[PDB]
Parts: structure tokens; C-alpha cells; sequence
């Protein structure tokens, strides 16, 4: 099973996750957390981890409550988003973890 | 009244006239026949693209020209500007659009070449279109992809393949990493390939390879038809079948069946890429004819998912410049002019969906970083050849692609500069990637000329 | 297989290839990228127009590429002769046809101009359409109407008039002596002017004019709208009203709404005007588009039952030679070749209905014996401007044009000279109509340069 | 994000804001509940019109709210003008238009009282809706009328009579010199009149009074009842027995089975006369409510050929500044704002067609000075009692309100003073008209009260 | 005859008249002119509301007007009581009692202002009124939900969300506790979210949440539109989708397309939610308009199976006497008259099913006592502030608001005043619910005046 982008490349390190979300952060768009234990193309509403961070200042705080996330759902894909409200649509999603 | 025949200029050029707001506007390059003045060859446009003929008539007395006339406003080099009042245009109407602006005014023996470069578009006519049946935004979170550009590819050869043999090519082209895949816009239902069989067994495809790889499919079904009824068929069809996708090629359909069309892909929950197919016979030649960019204008009005903008690496012409221009003017919600790009006019559009850019025609992975920096994620990038042609053939293809693209948008998120390693972001991909090595080992030669 | 790109010469150029009568032929007048030869350039377009693709593919393999490609099998010059298997194509579909044979080969960077001269249809292809729903012979039965041109106009200013004011100019010309009015292709349903309302105030000048005068009459009612939908529900209002006529642009409004129209033309008995309008964006130029002779070969095998062809002496472009070659394509069951008339293939017709040719454009009194002269008795002759820009008015100007075709017709076949002793005639019949002398008069100095 | 309650004004009050030309302006006059100052009162009206609720929600994030948010920008005496961003509104519709700007706004306990005074419709929105289906211009080209005030009445009593009793009145009323009669609003179908026979007998009437006089008539079918399908019905019975006309209770029926019937009316070729029915629940107090020139706007969007607007001489209230501006806004290209008729914004109306005024009720022979020197001649002036209350009955009631009509006309073409010289018009005429005498013996002392 | 103007009152004044079970009776509150007796105020409403009009007319010998003139049978202050014939409506048509009742006797110089304050329906008028699509019963079966109020909630902002943004917080709400959500009334399609998007997005979430808790969900879609085929064609789609349920604005989009909706909800299975948008433009002045009562009347009779009726203790005004009539008046089957209540009149039900009273409009967990005791658990109340405002979002919110309800319950059920100890079983129920101690902190102080 694929995970839409960036599933073509290896499984990203901590370092480039950071540098996505970095990335992200930039760009003045809202970073995110989702998981499910249930992926596929069925499933088009993945569970939030708490809400998106619209409060977010940087990228250390994202990557902890990806920590955070993980340790509570080891069993789930846990994916990064970023949103833009200007447009109105996630402008990146990619899975970070994999059970 | 005073009958006879008089030049246009005395009604239709008025260099004093103010556009409205609600007017809309023309930028005609104009080629005089020799010894007729820009004055009188540019009032022979306005006039006869709106309310004048060759000689006086009692009837206009009847009438108020004053409000309804259109007018040469303003004459700058070999470009005449021309404002045609609002209540001349029947609303929601492309059809209409063309049949005044474009209908009889390119050959007057009194205008040698004619070229329609831009036209403003008023905010107020814009709102009696519905634009994009979906739209980019909707559209990415039907398909749940989002952060990259998104990969399609015709299939091929054009025409002579079976419809099972046809579907067999697209499953392996989905299963390997394409998004999408898409019927050639010559291809509609002919004795080697009927569109019921094409359909059924193209959609068989799409389900596995969509099952197997977890990520959402479609295959851009052409619906493209002798007839508008024979085309609302095949889009019932593909509804039925499940398909995300139709596809209709809308400029040899012609605009009043494209109307009809889209209209039925927003009923039955369909979304519609649209081919350019025959627009090189307008837009080719810089003296006579009409730009893209007018083409593409139409386009988003009557409600296109995505139009193919042209790649300008690739095999078909597009230069750089133009293409920028066209693609702000599918996906922003304001364009200001540029003339540099061909842009003569601000465009508001209204709050209307955008319209993916589509890049198709002979690409291929050592492309991908200058179509990265064209034009950014919200773009589809379509390998045909590029994608069939691979050594091991289309599955293989299709990774190398999705990994090529991939690739370059998480370089360029870091902060690389993907123009300036371009090469090297794709040689390191191609480490982990043996497919993406044998395209580029077997393209690397392949080189089309540029224009900015 | 042996992947990488090939030449399209190598499988699209095959000069000992000799034509079926099924194939299709195009002749291609083709301006090179500097530097491509005519071959590659002409391989190119075949490629691209039917089976081909930049590089090779493996699926090229599971089918049999001579049975379906189509080939370039003579050049002469900057022209290139291409063959399209029959079964490439839709049966009965314009569509199909502009799709693979216009579809992309005018945009390639090989190839920087491109103009399509002529096309081959062969009858087996022909065969899948019906041509014109009415043809001028039933056309003619319909009317009651034999030995002369018809006569026309389109209603002015194109747009701005109301809806009773139009059918008041109608009504003035029909009881003048017209045939036939007509809405302009720009004139659809507007603010100004809405459809329904036209169409309802015309019909009643329409049958007013027809009772007057003892002649059947005609409006040509522009069905012309943003979707095939609403041109099909003003269609259904025109028959309803009893017209004989609807009209059409059906390049604006494009060929498969144009088929979905003829189509339900012909089961609601009515006629089809088609207006050309869009067709200049790319048949005008010599080095790329169209030529309006395809575009004629198309709009017959859909079904028109006329099209405008032009005048050669009005204000519209338009060369003689190709005009009478153009002419005989819409009305004639077999055309030959001639180079002199840019026919580049003999054309078999297969039994299809012929199509009137209509003559608008800037004419006046003056242009009449040319006029009879180029297209003979079997074409529309359209006065706009020529019909209201009378001194007196549309009524008045009706009569003239109706009284010079006639003088002209009777002239000629009393075996005059009709271009010798053109303006003789025209004197000689304004004699006894004093609104031939007033328009004679007023447009004498009025000519456009041939 | 900052969850809690804060004041409206912090995010709805905004007197910075510069309103587009495209956005939907509204002047409402608030009463704030004792306590609440203006400000927050205004911005209580503006968040929950558009974008807000009490309290702050995490999902605002989600979207532009400095996009959508309607913004109170100016507050004048009691008077909040607010904005409204285009993208709020449904093309076409009145119904999302109402939901939104009157939907819940009027019963918060923090405003008191509300009522909407006026309503800047934007060109941009406005081009959205069709109009009247025939209008002024082409109303007259269909009754072949020209030069005066038409006239009109509705049958008496307003129920209770049989069908055929009804078309005899009917006939009468038009073979006298009426040009046309009416339904009344509550007439629609019931145990003693149902509409198949009604529709039936008086088309009869219609036919025979129009072959006897020689004058096009027409009678105002009412086709309200209690779907939209049974509408619809009649309407399609009506065009089947060949009416110029039916009519429509545009309030009773509601606006969305009123765009329904104005579609349909188009579609065979009826003219719409609608009765404004239920309006002055809405619009009778000057401190809450909603004012009906704001209605009439709504009317002419949506198509009516015809619409009620008072008399202000007669038995209903209508005051003379407020009746000449909703004329102005039914008639006129464009009305400059004039706060003293209530008109506080201007109106373009981007090229819809004008809508027939309507005087009714309480009115007789001598009101037709007053009334043509009001209205001019694009008006109807229905008499019902005024022409059935005639001591000779309806053909001669009919004949005195036509000749007086006709007689002011021609004295007033003439350069007479019909104000100061309306009774010895109207004197003059009753020398040759022996039924206007009587008329103008009868109601000689009907008075009622006038405002300015 | 006798022509010339007489007073209203001789004819249309009748105190002597006793009501016929048969006979539709009126309460009006009337404002008269300075000079105008409430007696002839009346008449002149019963007149032109009925037959008369403004001067004596012939043809009122042709009928019986005693059979058909409305009549005020008694006046008591400043209200009059007026009964109408059973022979002067159409069956069927709220369209033409508000023609009638309401249609011109509010806009009279004579009146000056004017208030319906409640009407007797007759058995027998009510019969040809088919009454709720679906009624509380059939639809607490169709949701197998029995012994509670059932939980709503407003999707905001009101405007500016995306079609998959609305799905999400559609989702968090329903998987959280929540049985249903709703469409804002002024959510119809728009540039921002088009219907289409809206009801396919919405309707995945329904279905995962449904899934995701075993209990059966629903979103109310707002099919209101601009005409009745649009307002059809989008009820068509939610079914096709299978939501339980659509919602309509029925005074914005009008009663007689509302009828059109009710009836294709009953064909296609679906349930109507009613929103009153525009009712307070014309119910909330004591001296002027039609009082809420009458509205809800007829809502009950066309079918609506849930109407909003207020909160009482929220933001938009309420009283909580009134409240309590209003409720009797959609739930029962025989409401006595009630001068406490506002209620004028007996009115039997003659069989018609009940509608769900709906509470919405700024409250929040606090409120939750108040509510339970005014409306018992035949009803739905609504959260959208109170619950995506809540400080985790939606989920949490909807949570707290599905346990507040729940507690009161048991707590009444167990014999505990719920009013008197309203805080204390909140207290109780939160210390087993962070989500509810939450909610209790953040909006203590959050009041508006009763
Ligand atoms: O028919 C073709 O050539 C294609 O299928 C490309 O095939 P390859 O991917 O094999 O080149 C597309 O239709 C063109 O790109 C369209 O041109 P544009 O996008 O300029 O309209
Ligand atoms: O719009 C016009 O100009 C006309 O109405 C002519 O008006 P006049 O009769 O007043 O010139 C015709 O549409 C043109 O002749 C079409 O050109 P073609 O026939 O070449 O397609
Ligand atoms: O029912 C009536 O009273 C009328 O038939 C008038 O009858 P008379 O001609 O006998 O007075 C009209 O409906 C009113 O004028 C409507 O009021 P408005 O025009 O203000 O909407
Ligand atoms: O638009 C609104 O305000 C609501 O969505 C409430 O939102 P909150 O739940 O966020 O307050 C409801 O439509 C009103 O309660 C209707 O008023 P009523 O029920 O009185 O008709
Ligand atoms: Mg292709
Ligand atoms: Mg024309
Ligand atoms: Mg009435
Ligand atoms: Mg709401």
C-alpha cells in the first residue's frame, strides 16, 4: 500500500519530516497531525491528533506532538498535513509513520 | 435619413471613449490591407463585430447606437482596443462571445491579417457562468492527493489497440504510480476499439489497480462524439461504471455541445478534463488567428476540471512567457496585465473555480525539474511515450516518472534550487530507483529547442 | 523491444504506397522548422494524426501498425499527400474527422505552418452521414420556387433593434420582394432582444408578407445558443410557430451541436441555414489553417441545406476560381479534380443532397450579373445593407434586388452576354422601376477591389 | 485557538471597510436593546447575516473569514449600512438572498427592533437574473397600446361568484373600454368557482369583447394555489386557451414556486401580472419589518411583467415619495439614491427589462388626474368597485374610467395643467360622456387621507 | 340596485353570529385609525378578507353573501374575532388562507396596524391537509431513539467553508455524540461550496460516523434554492445518496414550493427538517403581523416534521409561556384554548401527525435543565456554537453536550427537580466527563435575559 506523497521515496528520516514541516512553516501554512489504522481509498477523513495547529511557531513543536501521537497509536499511519485557509485545501500530506 | 456609405471611423472610432467596468474588451493585432488606415481598418472591426454594415441603414434610427455600438477606444502600435458594451452578449453564452468578436471580422478584404490577442472579460458577465464543474481545490480532495504535482499519460499508440489490450496498458501504467491515465483525443468509439467495450474493461483496470495500490484512480474516458446526445451517453456510461473522469476534446466538439457536457459531468458527479485538440489551427501564427489565452478564458468560463497549457520543453510549441500567463489565468482568482506575457488586460474572474494546467507531449523524466518550476504542484504532467516507452514498458515507465516528481518536489521543499541541480536531484533518485535510471539512460539525448 | 525514439520517416513516409478508394486523402501544404525536410515533416503529421507518438512504445507490438497507420505516399513541392486507413475514423462523425486530422499536427514544433487544402472523403466513408436534411431540390419544392437565384438579407443594425421593430423591417422587405430575411450570426437572445419574442413577431410578419404577396416566404431564425439543449428548444419554438426555416452557426456553435440541430431539423421538418461565422480565423491565410473547401466538404456531409461561400466582389475576401470549385463541391453528385480551382482530388458525392450557395457580403444592385454569372440560378443572394441603405427604405430596396435578378436572369437566357452588357440590363430594367434607378444611383462608386 | 465568547463588533464592526462594487450593500434601522450600544447591535445583524455565531469556533481557522465576513462599515442616526461580500449568495436566487439578510437577524434579544429600509443589488449579481419574461416595451408591442395608462379591474365580489356569472361580468367590463380585468388575489380555485371552469368561460369573454371593440384584452388568470405543480398546471391551461396572461400571488405562493411559474410563463408565451399579496405583513411599520421597495427589487429580478405599488390617494396606505422611488426602481436603467423616498443607496439595473406599475384599490374617476400626474403613462389603473359600483353597472363603470383616462391624457399633451385644472377636465369630458357623469356624481364625496 | 359606498359594519359585523365547528375563526389584534371604531375595523377586515370591497357592487345580487362574507362575531378590547365560511378555501392550500387571511387587510389606512394572534382550523378544513411526511413516531422508529431529546447542531461559520472542511466538522460531531447536524439556512450553493460537493462529502461522514459509534446518524442537507425543479432536484440527490434526511427554509423558499418538497419527501422516504428563517420579520411586534402559533399551525398541516420554535433562554427571543402553547400545538393531538398561553382557541388535530419541536440559538451545557423542563423529550436541541466553540473542537463538544442532556434525563426520571438542582447533576455528570467540565468553565458566565 502507497501513501500518496512522497510514497515513492524512501521512508523519511526525522530530519526531513522536520524539513517538511519546516517547509510548511514558511510558507505561513497551518501544520497538522492525522492517524488511522485504517488506510486506503476508501478512507477520506483520517482521525485528527487534536486539532490542526493554528498556534504552531515552529517546527520542534510539531515534531513533538508527532511523538506524542506515536506513542499513543504505535498500531497507526501517522501522516503530516499543511493547510492554507487562503485557498482553502491541504497544500501537503505525506505519512511520517508507519506501524 | 441620410443614406449612402460612409467610413467606419466617423461612428465606430472614438479615441474619447472611457471603458466600463462593464464593458468588454478586445485587443486586436491589426494588419491593414496597404492604403486603408489603422483608423478605418480598426473601426471596420468594431463595427462589424457589433452593430455597423457597409452602408447606412434607416433602421439605426430605430435604435439607440450610442448605448450598443462597439468602439475602437484606442490604437496603440498594430494593436487596436475595442469596448463592447455589456448588453450585447447573451449571458452564459461562450457561443455567443464568438459569433460577435470573432464571427466575420477576419475576412474583410479591408483587414489583410487579424489577430485577437486578449479580451477583458467583465466581472459582470463572468457571474452568469458556472465555471469548472469541481475544481482544483475540490478536485484534490476527491482524489486525496495533495503536495505534488499529480501524473498522468496517454495511452498508445493512438489508434489499433483492442479495448482489452487497451486496459491492460492502463492497469499496468496505474499500478506503477500514475494518477491517471487518459484515452488519446482521436480515439472515440471506431471499429477496432468501441467505447462500451473500451469503457467496460478500462474501468476493471482502474478498480484493481486502484485496489492494489491503495491510491485513487481515473482514466480520463473520451466521450468525444458525432453528436451531443451520442456524448451525454457515453458520460452516463462512465457514471455508471463508477469513473471519477470524463474526458471531451471541446473545441472539436465545438463549445454548445462542451456546454451541454459539462453540465451533465456536474449532474452525475463527474469531473472533466478537457483537450485542446485542433486549437494550434486558430492559435499557431503570431499575425492571424486567436491566442490560446482567449481560448483558455473560454475555457474556465464554460467549466473545465483541467486544458492542456502546452509544456514548452516538450514536442508542441509553447513559449515560456505565454504559458506563465495562461497557467495565472486558469488558477488565480486575479490576473493583472503583462504584455510581456501576452496579458493586455487585468482579469477578476469572479470567485470562479480554477482549472488545473495539464503538461502532456513529449516529455519525459529529465524534464521534470523545469516543469516542477514552471508551474508548482497544482499541474498534472502527462507521459504518453514517455511512460510506454520505457525498457521494461509502462508499469516500470510509470514509477520512474512518480519517483522523478516526487523526488524534485521534496528537494525543492528542502530548499534546494532544483534548476541548478537538477540533474544531481534526479541522479540521487535514481540510486534507489533503477526505473528512473534506464528512462533517464534512455531519453538523455532526447532535447527539444526552448523560447522564453 | 527496441526502445528509443525513431524518425517518423521510417514508418509514416511510404512513397510506393498506392491509395484505396476507402482511404481518406488530405492534401498538406507544409512550412517546415528550419532544417526538417519535407519527409520527416510530412511523416510527422501522418504519425501524430493517426497511430504514432515520439518514441517507441512496446504496445505498438500487440497490434499491426501497417493495417492502421496512416502514410505519407507523395510529395510534391511544399504539398504532402497522406493516406488514412478507413477504419481510423467514427462512422458519421465531423468530430472524429477534425480530431485526428487537425487534432495536434498544427501545433508542433517541426512543422511551423500547416494548412490543410483539400480532403479525399471516400463514398464508403460518405455513406455514414446524411448529408442535408431538405437539399435544393426539395428545398426548391418546399418554395415553389424555379429559375432564378433566391433572394436575402440579413436584418440591420446587427444587434440593438427590438423585437417588433425587427420583424417590422422583416415584414417591409418580405411584401418587397424578397425571399428570405435573416437574423445576424452575432443575434441570439440578448438584453435588447430576447428569442421568444423575436421569433413570435417575425412569424407574423412572415405569413403577413407571404399573404401579401402570393409568394412563400422565409425567415431564417437563429437557433444559435450557449448549449445544445437551448438551440434544440428555440428549434422546436420555430417549427411550432410554423416556420419554414431555422438558422445555424455551425462552426461558433460547433459540429456536434450542429449535428444534434440538423438532426432534429429534419424530424421537425424544418430547414437549415448555416451561417459561416468563425471560419476566417483559419481558412483565410495561405500558409495555415483550413481551407474553406474542407470546411464545405464537412458542412455537407452533416447537413446544411445552405452555407454562405461569399462573394468574391464584396466586402469579404473570397477568389473566383476557388469559388466555382467550391460551388460545384456543394451542389454537384461528382466533382473532378482541377488545379486551376485548387481541387486537388476528384470527389464522389455518394447520393448526397446538394447544398445552396449563398452569396452576402457588402453587394448591392451593381453586383448582380457578376453574381449570376459566378454561381447560376442555384444560390441564395443576400442585401443586407444593399436592402435597407435604400433611399427609401426596405421595401423599396427589396424591389430592386428582386427586379435586377430577374433582369439579369431573363437576359442571360435570352443568350446576352450578362458581364459584357451588365450595366445595359440593369439600365434597361430600372426604366420601368424607379427603386432600381434610386440604388443604381446611390452605390454606383461603391466597389471593392477583386 | 482563543475559544469564548467576544463581542460582534470586535470581528463584524469595521468603519474602515471601502464597500465594493460588487458587494451587496443593506441599510437597516436598528432599535438596540436598552444597554447595547449600536455599534454591537449593528455587528450582531452583520456576523449572523453572513459568517458568525455567538461564540468563537476553532473551524473559522479553516476558512478567509476577512473574505466572506459581512462587515457593518458605516452607522449614521439609527441607520447600519453593512456589506456583503459577493461569494455569499446563490446566482438566481432571491430565496438564499432572504435566508441570509432576513433569515434570523430580526429576532435577537439584542436588537429590538429592525427593518430593512433599502438593498444595493450589485451589476455583478444582478446579471445573475433574468428579469421580467415581456416588460414594458414589448408588453405594449403585444397589446398594440400606445400613449396612455392602460387600464384594469378586478371582478366583484371577491368570492362567491359562479363561474359564468364571473365571465359575464368579465365581458362587460372589457366590451366597455377596459383593456383588462383580474382575479382576485384569494380567488384561486373553491367550491363555488373552480379554475377550469372559470378559465374556460372567461376566455370566451375575452374573445368576444377583443372581436366586438377591436382592441387586444386580456384578463389576469390567477393560477396561485397550493404547489407548484398545480400552478404550473394552470398556467400551461391558460396558454392552451390562448391568454396574453395569467397571475401570480409572488408572496403567498413564495419566491421559489415564483421563479418556477416566471420560467414557465416565459416558455409559453404569457405575460406575469403578480399581486403583491401578504406584503404589508412585512412592511407596514416604520420599526420593524421590511420596507417593499425592497420587495419590488426582489420582483424585478426574479420577472414580473407587472407588480401592485400602491395609489397613495386610495383605500391602502402608499406614501407619495415612497411610491414615486419603487416606480423609479421598477421602471428606470438606473435611480440615483434619495434617502427623502427612502432610497439610500443607487440602483443600476444592468439592463433588465422595466416592470409595469400597478395602481388598485379604492380608487374611481375622480383619482385619474391625481394618478397620471404620479405615474404617467406606464401604469395600469385597475378600478373594481370603481367600475362594477357604477349605478349602470360594469360596462358603463368601465366606459367612464376609460374616457377619463384618455381625457386627462390629452389635456395634459395639450400643456394643461391636469393638477389644477383636473376637475374641469374631467367636467369637460362628462359633457360627452354621460357614464363618467354619473360616476363622478357618485363618488364625488369618497375621500380618503393623503401623505407626502 | 343600490350603488355608492356603505359601511363594512352592516354587512360584515354580525354579533349575533354563532361559530360553526365548520367555520375558520380568526383572532385579530387590531390597531384602528384615531376615529375608526373597532367595530367597523373589524368589518373591513372580514369584508376584504372575504367578498367585499370599497363601494356597493351590481353583481353582488347575482350570489348569497350571507352564505359567503366573513363575519366578526365579537370584539373583546382591542381584539376582534372574525369566522369564515368553510365554501370560501381551496383544500389544501396554505397558499390561500394567507391570500385571504393575510393577503391586503394589513396595508389599509382604515388599520392601522394589525396582528393575527391565532385561528381555529376546522376538523374539516384540516382533513385535506396531508400533515408531516414521516411525524415524531414513525421517525423515532426510523431512528430507533427512544426517552431523550434528540441532538443537533449548526455546521459554522455559516458561510466561507469548503465542501471537505463541512465534511469534517460534520464527522467530529456526529462520532462525538451528536445524532444529527444540519446545513446553515443560508448554506444553499454557492461560489465557496456548491450543493453537490456539500451533500456527497457530508454523506461519507454520516456513513463512518454511523459506523464508527453503532448509532444511526443524519445531516439535515438544505435543499432550499432559488425555484421549486432546483429545490426537487437537489431532495433527489440526497436520496440517491440515502440521507435520512433534507432540510428546507419554508417561509424564504414559500409554502407552495415547500408543498412541492414535502410531498416528494414522502415519495422518496426522506425526512424535512423546517428552518422559520424570515419569521421573526413579521412575528415579533405585539401590535403587528401573525404570531409564531399560527405559523406553526400551518407548518404542521403542509408537513414539516421538525420546525424550530425557539429556546427561550438563548439568543433570539422567546417566551416561555407561549413556547409551552406552541409545543402542545405540534405534539398533540387536541390543545384547549389557554388565555396563560396565548391560546385562543380549542384546536383538534383531527389525526395529523406531530412535529419535533426544535430549540437552537446560543446555549450552550447550562442551558440544558431549562430546555429538558420546557420541552420534555420530544424534542431536538441544536449546539453549533456550543459545540464546535468548545475549547478541544467539535468531537469534545459534541461529547458534552450528549452527556449534559443524558444526565438531566435520569436525573427527572429519578423524581429530581432539574431545575432546582440544575447545576448540581451538570457537577454530578462532569466529573465523569472532562469534555462537560470543559464546556460548564468556559461558558458560566455566559447569560442572555428571559
Ligand atoms: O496525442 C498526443 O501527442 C498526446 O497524447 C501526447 O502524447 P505523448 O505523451 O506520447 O507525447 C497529447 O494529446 C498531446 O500532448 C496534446 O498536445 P497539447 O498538450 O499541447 O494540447
Ligand atoms: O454580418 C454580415 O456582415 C452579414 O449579415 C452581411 O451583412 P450585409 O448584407 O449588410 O453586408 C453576413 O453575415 C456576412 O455576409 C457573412 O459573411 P460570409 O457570407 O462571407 O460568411
Ligand atoms: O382586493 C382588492 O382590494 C383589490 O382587488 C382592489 O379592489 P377595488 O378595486 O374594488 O378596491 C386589489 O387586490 C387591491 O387594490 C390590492 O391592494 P395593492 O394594490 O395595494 O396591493
Ligand atoms: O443560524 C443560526 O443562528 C443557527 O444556526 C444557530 O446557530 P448556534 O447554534 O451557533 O447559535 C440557527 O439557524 C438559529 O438558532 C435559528 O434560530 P431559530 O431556531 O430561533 O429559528
Ligand atoms: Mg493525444
Ligand atoms: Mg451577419
Ligand atoms: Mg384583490
Ligand atoms: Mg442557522
Amino acid at each position: 500500500m502507497h501513501t500518496e506523497t512522497f510514497s515513492y521515496l524512501p521512508p523519511l528520516t526525522d530530519e526531513e519530516i522536520k524539513k517538511q514541516v519546516e517547509y510548511i512553516l514558511k510558507n505561513g501554512w497551518i501544520p497538522g497531525i492525522e492517524y488511522t489504522d485504517e488506510p486506503g481509498p476508501h478512507n477520506s477523513y483520517w482521525s485528527f491528533w487534536k486539532l490542526p495547529f493554528f498556534n504552531a511557531e515552529t517546527a520542534e513543536e510539531v515534531m513533538e506532538e508527532l511523538e506524542a501521537c506515536r506513542e499513543a497509536n504505535p498500531d497507526c499511519y501517522i501522516k503530516i498535513t499543511g493547510y492554507d485557509n487562503i485557498r482553502q485545501g491541504q497544500v501537503l500530506s505525506f505519512v511520517a509513520y508507519r506501524p | 435619413y441620410e443614406a449612402g456609405v460612409r467610413p467606419y471611423r466617423e461612428t465606430y472610432y472614438d479615441p474619447d471613449y472611457e471603458p466600463k467596468d462593464t464593458d468588454l474588451l478586445c485587443a486586436f493585432r491589426i494588419t491593414p490591407k496597404p492604403g486603408v488606415p489603422m483608423e478605418e481598418a480598426a473601426a471596420a472591426v468594431a463595427a462589424e463585430s457589433s452593430t455597423g454594415t457597409w452602408t447606412e441603414v434607416w433602421s439605426n434610427l430605430l435604435t439607440d447606437l450610442e448605448r450598443y455600438k462597439a468602439r475602437c477606444y484606442r490604437i496603440e502600435g498594430d494593436v487596436a482596443y475595442i469596448a463592447y458594451p455589456l448588453d450585447l452578449f447573451e449571458e452564459g453564452s461562450i457561443v455567443n462571445i464568438m459569433s460577435s468578436i470573432v464571427g466575420n471580422v477576419f475576412g474583410f478584404k479591408a483587414v489583410q491579417a487579424l489577430r485577437l490577442e486578449d479580451m477583458r472579460i467583465p466581472v459582470a458577465y463572468l457571474k452568469t457562468f458556472p465555471g469548472p464543474p469541481t475544481g482544483i481545490q475540490v478536485e484534490r480532495d476527491r482524489l486525496n492527493k495533495y503536495g505534488r504535482p499529480l501524473l498522468g499519460g496517454t495511452i498508445k499508440p493512438k489508434l489499433g489497440l483492442s479495448a482489452k489490450n487497451y486496459a491492460r496498458v492502463v492497469y499496468e501504467c496505474l499500478r506503477g504510480g500514475l494518477d491517471t491515465t487518459k484515452d488519446d483525443e482521436n480515439l472515440n468509439s471506431q471499429p477496432f476499439n468501441r467505447w462500451r467495450d473500451r469503457f467496460l474493461y478500462v474501468m476493471e483496470a482502474v478498480r484493481k489497480a486502484e485496489a492494489e495500490t491503495g491510491e485513487r484512480k481515473g482514466h480520463w474516458l473520451n466521450v468525444t462524439a458525432g453528436s451531443t446526445e451520442e456524448m451525454l451517453k457515453r458520460a452516463e456510461f462512465a457514471a455508471e461504471l463508477g469513473s471519477r473522469y470524463i474526458m471531451v476534446d471541446f473545441l472539436t466538439a465545438g463549445f454548445a455541445a462542451f456546454a451541454s457536457v459539462r453540465r451533465r459531468a456536474e449532474e452525475l458527479g463527474l469531473m472533466l478534463h478537457c483537450h485542446r485538440a485542433m486549437h494550434a489551427v486558430f492559435d499557431r501564427q503570431p499575425n492571424h488567428g486567436i491566442h490560446f489565452r482567449v481560448l483558455a478564458k473560454w475555457l474556465r468560463m464554460v467549466g473545465g476540471d483541467h486544458v492542456h497549457t502546452g509544456t514548452v520543453v516538450g514536442k508542441l510549441e509553447g513559449d515560456r512567457a505565454e504559458t506563465l500567463g495562461i497557467a495565472d489565468l486558469l488558477r488565480e482568482d486575479y490576473v493583472p496585465a503583462d504584455p510581456g506575457r501576452g496579458l493586455f488586460f487585468d482579469q477578476d474572474w469572479a470567485g470562479l473555480k480554477p482549472v488545473f494546467p495539464v503538461a502532456s507531449g513529449g516529455i519525459h523524466v529529465w524534464h521534470v525539474p523545469d516543469l516542477v518550476s514552471i508551474f508548482g504542484d497544482d499541474a498534472f504532467f502527462l507521459f504518453g511515450g514517455g511512460t510506454h516507452g520505457h525498457p521494461r514498458g509502462s508499469r516500470a515507465g510509470a514509477t520512474a516518472n512518480r519517483v522523478a516528481v516526487e523526488a524534485v518536489v521534496q528537494a525543492r521543499n528542502e530548499g534546494r534550487d532544483i534548476l541548478a541541480e537538477g540533474r544531481e536531484i534526479l541522479e540521487e533518485a535514481a540510486r534507489s530507483c533503477p526505473e528512473l535510471r534506464e528512462a533517464m539512460e534512455l531519453w538523455g539525448d532526447v532535447k527539444f529547442e526552448v523560447e522564453a
